[PDB]
């Protein structure tokens, strides 16, 4: 016995009262909240998002290099004999010894 | 795993004391049956009942872990040979991989022509 | 005009705070100006308007 | 075009020699479909590019070159470096890419020639053997994660091993 | 490091007030906030309705921390400069203790996958 | 600009009125996430630099995007839960999940070794009072002091470690700057230098030893279902390995050797355990430990195919194993007990979260591209150019990964649920907002995860 702590509440409304809700308590804000405010960011960080995720950011050179690769390979096969890598870096540079 | 043949009408007593023994089984098996079934035709209820041999069924894998295993046997060890083993057993598989690979690249070469990848 | 000021008192606070990340952090520019038109990678002398990086 | 190798010539000409039946069913039906459907993408593909009229110049590709290499700056500054690092990796994007360019000019040499593939080309594949190979010994490929720093290391490394080999024959 | 030709009465030297005092720094306004901060939690121990509309002695409690942040940030900036000014005079007065190397392009080992 | 919206969040929940506060707190949060992916995605050669380092910048961080998305998803979860206690205390409460994503936002964001480790131990406190209070069931404290006894004990040995390093090699600081990097000439001294970088990212990073640290804090669990997608948070909140393995040690990584072994049994052994288990939640939380295995096995490799794999499936395992919890969410608000047996039945009550539960159990395997095959699969081709053997060792785990999602479908597909007379409304508007708000990203990026998988791609 305990003579305070038994007090167990169980009550699960969900459309037993409201009818039509996402959440209990006050059915006209839950309207407002739950099936307005939610779904402003789901129509604009996901639709208006997506041509942001991969649409047209230029992205780290990967539509750059496309463009600079190709003026590169005609330049050096032509007017040069080497195929575009031979040496990295370094056309000498310092022995180790 | 059955060694013989599927143990379904093969060794049983012919109703000697057995038989009191299985009255008894329908006694308690009734038992936990009743009350079950006066928690469950009324329409006021609402939610799923407890049932405390699925609870202590939960209980018996999540908790008893200190309280068992306190007397710390050689089953124990024979269980832990098959703990640390098997990650002691990949140390002489990786490495005799690891160096014939090493020594195929310095000396007398095995390394792809066409392997731009890594 | 008077029953916005008590309804949406917090709602306006959020995007305006926005605003003040976005003119706070635009600042610090000024505290980085070293190499600006200097540094061989994209100097170039500037001639009808002044400091073009920023 | 020009950077890409493509074929020489393409052939083949209508015949119909054998039989008549009913012609060819399949030439039948490309004079049918270049006016049912392959007549109106191409007016409306005239008429979106008349409609288009002003377009923007756009600059292409920017230059930046050379600003000088890792190995011309000698001891560790992090102002003289940090442009050389820069230099380095800009052009290991763009020798990742000319792999890229080489790679869909043996996908080219599969398709144009079909039947032969193998015994045919004897250009493509060496050209391939060419820039691979220069790219696994110089170019990373073995050094790990990129570094411009490890990059001169692995370039002292293979002409260290290279010298050594060149005094002794 | 520890003080040598400095002298205690007065936190500040006043003969070293040559470098300018922080004004209107992110310090001073994040010293500020825990200013307001110490007079949001009073209302909490001592039973007052509302932390943000209460009583207003926070601005006591607002000007007390800025105060005594001002004078603190000014022992900062003064501190900062002597530890700096003695590390720099060392090596001038020296030279032989600090040793410049410059130039190297040094063969180091590859390291492989 | 991410400095002052989150901290301008902190006033808006202790000035809004009784009847709204979920409003508030969810509208003024999807437009600050949706400021992330207008900025943060820009990249030039290398990384760049925002400002000044007080928050730094991006290198392969889109890491710091799933923060934000998850910035709303946590209150969207936490509805039901914490509708019956007081209003204060909900203010409290929101303020603690904010102060979460404030200190998330900064670890990503600075690239520091100094001040990103002393954010990272600033994301402990709030989880610990998150997973100490409002705990649905007993012993709830087990999981708070080894939360906080297994990562304490492993990460303060990075302050003898990192301090150590900027005293011999000039600073950690800004990280651009220490390419002054010597090559570690592998001594005992050494020794310790490593594993004390190491072993405060292997508590985190869930091995085989060290393990327990994860499904305690989730059979265990802070709310319900709803706060456990913090804890998702903290696995991938263990990216600083792939910082202190490509800068402080490159040379010396044959100490890395039995800790790639040490891993490869903490995905067989890891899988066999996650079979028999009562649990629903756990049933996630030992699947969770395998698919996060996967980058450490990747990581301590360092070839550049990892790598790519690894940040891909940092993305991958936050969106998908959060979903997981989800759903695990919605049948413990009914039940009110996480027992598999009992909660037995979909389609006959729960018709529309039956295809929900099948794009986020199959997204554990390799699903038509997503990103976590892409993530996977760059790990597998990666660890083949390590060893050849390894193959047989991760096929093993590619039939317990079906053993994973099928079992946990089959187990919901069996159609009885007699003894249930709850479970009668089928879905809220909010309940299914979270199962496609987890999905649809996940949908999106079936398409281009190029700006996902991004360590120079």
């Amino acid at each position: 016995r305990w003579q305070e702590d038994p007090e167990p509440e169980d009550e699960n409304l969900y459309e037993k009262n409201p009818d039509s809700h996402g959440y209990d308590k006050d059915p006209a804000v839950d309207i407002w909240n739950m099936r307005v405010v939610f779904f402003f960011g789901f129509s604009i960080v996901l639709v208006l998002g997506s041509t942001f995720v991969a649409y047209l950011p230029d992205y780290r050179m990967q539509e750059w290099a496309r463009r600079e690769a190709e003026r590169l390979v005609k330049y050096r096969e032509a007017h040069g004999l080497p195929i575009m890598e031979s040496n990295c870096f370094d056309p000498s540079k310092i022995q180790l010894p | 795993s059955s060694l013989p043949t599927t143990l379904d009408p093969a060794e049983y007593d012919i109703s000697s004391e057995t038989r009191k023994a299985q009255a008894e089984r329908l006694a308690i098996r009734s038992r936990l049956k009743r009350e079950y079934q006066l928690q469950y035709y009324d329409p006021s209820r609402r939610g799923v009942i407890e049932d405390p041999a699925l609870v202590r069924w939960t209980y018996a894998r999540s908790a008893n872990i200190y309280p068992n295993f306190r007397p710390n046997t050689k089953t124990s060890l024979l269980g832990a040979l098959f703990g640390i083993g098997p990650l002691v057993f990949w140390y002489y598989v990786f490495k005799t991989d690891r160096d014939r690979k090493e020594k195929l690249i310095q000396e007398g070469k095995l390394d792809r022509t066409f392997n731009i990848s890594y | 005009l008077l029953q916005v000021v008590r309804d949406h008192w917090v709602h306006v606070l959020v995007p305006m705070g926005f605003v003040f990340g976005y003119y706070l952090d635009r600042k610090n520019d000024e505290k980085l100006t070293a190499f600006r038109n200097k540094s061989l990678l994209y100097k170039r002398e500037l001639k009808p308007n002044e400091e073009v990086t920023w | 075009x020009x950077x890409x190798x493509x074929x020489x010539x393409x052939x083949x000409x209508x015949x119909x020699x054998x039989x008549x039946x009913x012609x060819x069913x399949x030439x039948x039906x490309x004079x049918x479909x270049x006016x049912x459907x392959x007549x109106x993408x191409x007016x409306x593909x005239x008429x979106x590019x008349x409609x288009x009229x002003x377009x923007x110049x756009x600059x292409x590709x920017x230059x930046x070159x050379x600003x000088x290499x890792x190995x011309x700056c000698q001891e560790k500054d992090v102002l003289c470096m940090f442009e050389a690092e820069m230099q380095w990796r800009r052009d290991y994007k763009v020798d990742q890419e000319i792999v890229n360019i080489i790679q869909e000019r043996l996908k080219a040499c599969q398709q144009r020639e079909g039947e032969s593939h193998r015994q045919n080309c004897a250009k493509e594949l060496e050209q391939f053997t060419q820039v691979v190979k220069a790219y696994q010994d110089r170019y990373x490929x073995x050094x790990x994660x990129x570094x411009x720093x490890x990059x001169x290391x692995x370039x002292x490394x293979x002409x260290x091993x290279x010298x050594x080999x060149x005094x002794x024959x | 490091g520890r003080q040598g030709r400095a002298t205690f009465q007065f936190l500040p030297d006043e003969a070293r007030s040559l470098p300018p005092p922080k004004l209107t720094d992110p310090r001073l306004a994040f010293v500020g906030f825990l200013g307001y901060c110490s007079g949001l939690i009073d209302n909490a121990i001592r039973r007052r309705p509302v932390l943000l509309a209460g009583l207003h002695r926070q601005l006591l409690y607002i000007t007390s921390f800025v105060f005594v942040g001002y004078y603190l940030l000014k022992r900062q900036d003064y501190m900062y400069a002597v530890r700096d000014h003695d590390m720099f005079s060392y090596i001038k007065s020296h030279x032989x203790x600090x040793x410049x190397x410059x130039x190297x392009x040094x063969x180091x080992x590859x390291x492989x996958x | 600009k991410y400095i002052i919206p989150t901290i301008m969040l902190m006033p808006l929940t202790w000035l809004s009125k009784n009847n709204m506060i979920w409003v508030n707190s969810t509208a003024h949060s999807l437009l600050i996430s949706f400021t992330s992916l207008l900025l943060m995605n820009q990249f030039g050669d290398n990384s760049l630099n925002f400002s000044l380092l007080f928050f730094s910048d991006s290198l392969s961080t889109p890491l710091l995007i799933l923060t934000m998305w998850l910035l709303p998803l946590m209150l969207m979860a936490s509805q039901h839960h914490l509708s019956k206690e007081n209003l204060t205390r909900k203010k409290l409460f929101i303020t603690m999940l904010i102060s979460l994503q404030l200190f998330l936002i900064m670890t990503f964001t600075a690239m520091e070794l100094i001040l990103f480790y002393i954010l990272f131990e600033a994301t402990l406190v709030p989880t610990l009072i998150i997973i100490t209070r409002w705990g649905n069931q007993t012993e709830r404290l087990n999981a708070g002091l080894y939360f906080l006894f297994y990562t304490l004990a492993g990460s303060l040995p990075l302050l003898v470690a990192l301090i150590y390093i900027q005293n011999t090699v000039g600073s950690l600081n800004f990280l651009m700057l220490q390419y002054w990097v010597q090559p570690v000439h592998n001594s005992w001294s050494n020794v310790f230098m490593w594993l004390a970088c190491m072993m405060a990212f292997m508590v985190k990073m869930p091995l085989y030893g060290l393990h327990l640290w994860l499904p305690k804090a989730h059979v265990e669990a802070p709310i319900a279902g709803s706060m456990v997608l913090a804890a998702v948070l903290l696995k991938l909140g263990g990216y600083g390995m792939l910082r202190i393995t490509l800068i402080l040690n490159p040379m010396t990584d044959f100490m890395a050797y039995p800790f790639i072994m040490l891993s490869l049994w903490g995905m067989i052994m890891t899988s066999s355990i996650c079979l028999r288990q009562t649990d629903l939640k756990s049933l996630i939380a030992y699947s969770s430990v395998s698919h996060m295995a996967l980058v450490i096995v990747a990581i301590l490799i360092q070839t550049p195919w990892s790598y790519m794999g690894a940040t891909a499936l940092m993305i991958a395992h936050g969106l998908t194993s959060s979903m997981l919890f989800c759903l695990a969410n919605s049948n413990y608000e009914r039940i009110h007990s996480r027992t598999m047996i009992l909660a037995r039945g979909l389609q006959t009550l729960l018709p529309l979260m039956a295809t929900w539960w099948l794009l986020a159990s199959l997204t554990n395997l390799a699903l038509p591209p997503t990103i976590n095959l892409i993530g996977e699969l760059f790990v597998v081709m990666s660890t083949f150019s390590w060893s050849n053997i390894t193959i047989i060792l991760m096929g093993v785990n590619m039939v317990i990964t079906a053993l994973y999602s099928l079992y946990m479908l089959i187990m919901t597909q069996r159609g009885k649920y007699t003894y249930h007379i709850n479970n009668i409304s089928p879905s809220f508007t909010r309940e299914n907002a979270l199962m496609s708000l987890h999905i649809l990203p996940l949908l999106l990026l079936t398409l281009n995860p190029k700006i996902i998988l991004g360590p120079l791609y």
